[PDB]
RNA sequence: UAAGGUGAUAUGAACCGUUAUAACCGGCGAUUUCCGAAUGGGGAAACCCAGUGUGUUUCGACACACUAUCAUUAACUGAAUCCAUAGGUUAAUGAGGCGAACCGGGGGAACUGAAACAUCUAAGUACCCCGAGGAAAAGAAAUCAACCGAGAUUCCCCCAG
RNA sequence: AGGGUGACAGCCCCGUACACAAAAAUGCACAUGCUGUGAGCUCGAUGAGUAGGGCGGGACACGUGGUAUCCUGUCUGAAUA
RNA sequence: UUUUGUAUAAUGGGUCAGCGACUUAUAUUCUGUAGCAAGGUUAACCGAAUAGGGGAGCCGAAGGGAAACCGAGUCUUAACUGGGCGUUAAGUUGCAGGGUAUAGACCCGAAACCCGGUGAUCUAGCCAUGGGCAGGUUGAAGGUUGGGUAACACUAACUGGAGGACCGAACCGACUAAUGUUGAAAAAUUAGCGGAUGACUUGUGGCUGGGGGUGAAAGGCCAAUCAAACCGGGAGAUAGCU
RNA sequence: GUUUAUUAAAAACACAGCACUGUGCAAACACGAAAGUGGACGUAUACGGUGUGACGCCUGCCCGGUGCCGGAAGGUUAAUUGAUGGGGUUAGCGCAAGCGAAGCUCUUGAUCGAAGCCCCGGUAAACGGCGGCCGUAACUAUAACGGUCCUAAGGUAGCGA
RNA sequence: UGAGCCUUGAUGUGUAGGAUAGGUGGGAGGCUUUGAAGUGUGGACGCCAGUCUGCAUGGAGCCGACCUUGAAAUACCACCCUUUAAUGUUUGAUGUUCUAACGUUGACCCGUAAUCCGGGUUGCGGACAGUGUCUGGUGGGUAGUUUGACUGGGGCGGUCU
RNA sequence: GCUUGACUGCGAGCGUGACGGCGCGAGCAGGUGCGAAAGCAGGUCAUAGUGAUCCGGUGGUUCUGAAUGGAAGGGCCAUC
């Protein structure tokens, strides 16, 4: 699925409002990338399906603090 | 951003410097390989004591 | 509780019981074949084919028991690779499925109305999908009010077409 | 009340009003026991990729309009009684 | 019934019986009736439960102006001889009815649109595994020998058995005519006809699903149907039409 | 050979051949939100698209228009970048006529800016065009031939009654 | 290489004029033995008009309304504008190299006698490609619709105030 | 020749339309032009020379100003 693993951001729907205001259904896809992260505590390259905002969150919190949040809600990594 | 150096780094480093670095040179080279740490104003006293 | 009774179409046959174990009704159990979440592997559902363990005045053949997947926890083993992890085995507990409405959430039309039609309307309606409960949801103010104050949320009547 | 008994039954019959009953299982109440959970006072602490903003949308009766408020796909980004 | 007009050869009815079409809810206006009266009247709820309690609120006795504002006056204008709208008319709550509004809105009837499912046992193409093609005819490449050539060419029998080859059963297809047209048959029969060793035909199983499939291309086929299958749902879609 | 099962079996469709164009393999293209598969377990003597339809003689003229292929000095040009200008608010200053700091906010949008388009050059086995107007000269008279119309060019071969 | 920013140095010929005067400010003494004018050259700018200054000869001075200029000083001390140069910081653009993101449908090892996938090593690409959001062009491939009425039937022509 | 009545605020009453509207109008109030004066002028001899509404643009009017003081916006008058 196209679900961000860190921030939990999922694709939502929307409308393509034209010049004549014609409504057409579409989706809002996140800027997801499969980035390979390194951790010191486990000594392993850990790949994660993260977004562009997800990389911004994981820099401030830390690579090990975010994995504590995946540990609490039972996610796999 | 604001990372502080820790090693025998080339000509921007003197074993700890507050520099203005880009995010792409920060991670995957200076974050977790060694040699740097993000300055979140908690680690600025923690690793200088080390 | 009882002098009747063995459900019905449905008689008949052969019997039971009449002062307390006939029948009837209620509570708690016992039994509960096969299929079906089906759960030992498969399968054209009610069928086929095994593994391990246990048993013979007849140790052939048969009978009894267990063996699904996933999740957490614990133990034992265990790569590339040194440590370590991935992985594998076993055990305990839990989940699975069905069900008419109600609740929350993820998606979501068109006919039609606009006397046509594209904004709009129909409408977040029908439907689909997921999850949970006896209700759910919401819920103790970064809410309203206007210089006076009120003191969470929900529901009903007004304000008001 | 009602129904039945050979045509219309208060007094024929089942019931009705009323008066009673539980070996066993179970529901709701109070009383007590048991094991964890946590009271009360003082001194603090105050929830950051968050509020807010650009672009693109959605939700508030309110169709972006002079449009507040709420939600966020994208890009950024505070203050600390 | 519909029409300017129907005995009309215009529409509808074989008959009989049963069934079948102006409703309901909530608002608003008008009339009739009834209560109270410058007042009338409650809604939820409570309840000695159709009582009573509850006056939240609605409507009326005051209007004018876009409005502030002013007020039996007000607006317009610098101000009106004036002028426009008002003052000098009792409303309000029930009940029944005539209307309108929102709802399917007197009843029956579309062609189609959208969503969720069900079907390739018929047919179109394809995949995998098997089967069928009696009989006869034409005699290719290649091969051998002889003739022939300076040597090849060329040629003669013999040998060989090629072909979306020829004729013709099974089998497959459907060109013409008759019969058939409430048929024996919701496309067939009889007699002629095309292919019939191939781009053939056929059994069994598999795959491709609806705005999609497939199509040696007709806009054909997709369960007796296809210029967008079937079923269920939105749906009592809508109809200024009969 | 194939086709309108069930009113049209053909002059239709298909066909080997020919030609153009795309495609260097993780190919073009296609089914798919994606993964993945087909293409193909193939590699330009290969594959996909398009038109023509054995063979024999052949396939002329025209690039203006429309398409495609490139080329690019300039013109025009989105998101973005927010330079200036205008307005609101008010600390202060002025008995007031007014003006107005900083901060915040409304609004205006110079500069930067790609493809595209205009522009420049090719390409007809690309879609297409292959025309008029006047004047003669053996029996009809041809159109050999001579001017004009600059819209890019005016029927070559062969066939036609 | 285009721009800001920071020290450091140059830089200013309307014209009269001791002379290639930058403007405002303090300003009638500062500077020179912490070694001066005035001569002699190198480097250099440039409208070759001239000027600055290292080194060096030199061995004790030069200035101010000085009269002229629309504005007076290389008497000194300040923040600086015009233009320009070189270090240094900052922000972009262009080109090369490199690896650590990322791509691998190259090879090998293990989970695992497994064609997927996951982990590891290594090779080759490499901040490109591709994706997300925003945005210009293209787009019957697809979707919703429109394409009027009177009319001696309709259409053609014509009309609508 | 001189000139701005191609004035502003109103307007009894009437014609004419289903309506929206359109057309005529003496007279009054204010301030003018011309004539000595009585007087006349609210466009052209009359009848064609036209467009509702919505959304806005501009100027004026503190009319309104979602806590107050403003402001944005809305409205009114003029007008596109």
């Amino acid at each position: 699925s196209r679900v961000c693993q860190v921030t939990g951001k999922r694709p939502v729907t929307g409308n393509n409002r034209s010049h004549a205001l014609n409504a057409t259904k579409r989706r809002f896809l996140p800027n997801l990338h499969s980035h390979r992260f390194w951790v010191e505590s486990e000594k392993r390259f850990v790949t994660l399906r993260v977004s562009a905002k997800g990389m911004r969150v994981i820099d401030k919190k830390g690579i090990d603090t975010v994995l504590a949040e995946l540990r609490a809600r039972g996610e796999k990594y | 951003m604001q990372v502080i150096l820790l090693d025998k780094v080339a000509n921007l480093g003197s074993l700890g410097d507050q520099v203005n670095v880009k995010a792409g040179y920060a991670r995957n080279f200076l974050v977790p390989q060694g040699k740097a740490v993000p300055a979140t104003k908690k680690n600025i006293e923690f690793f200088e004591a080390r």
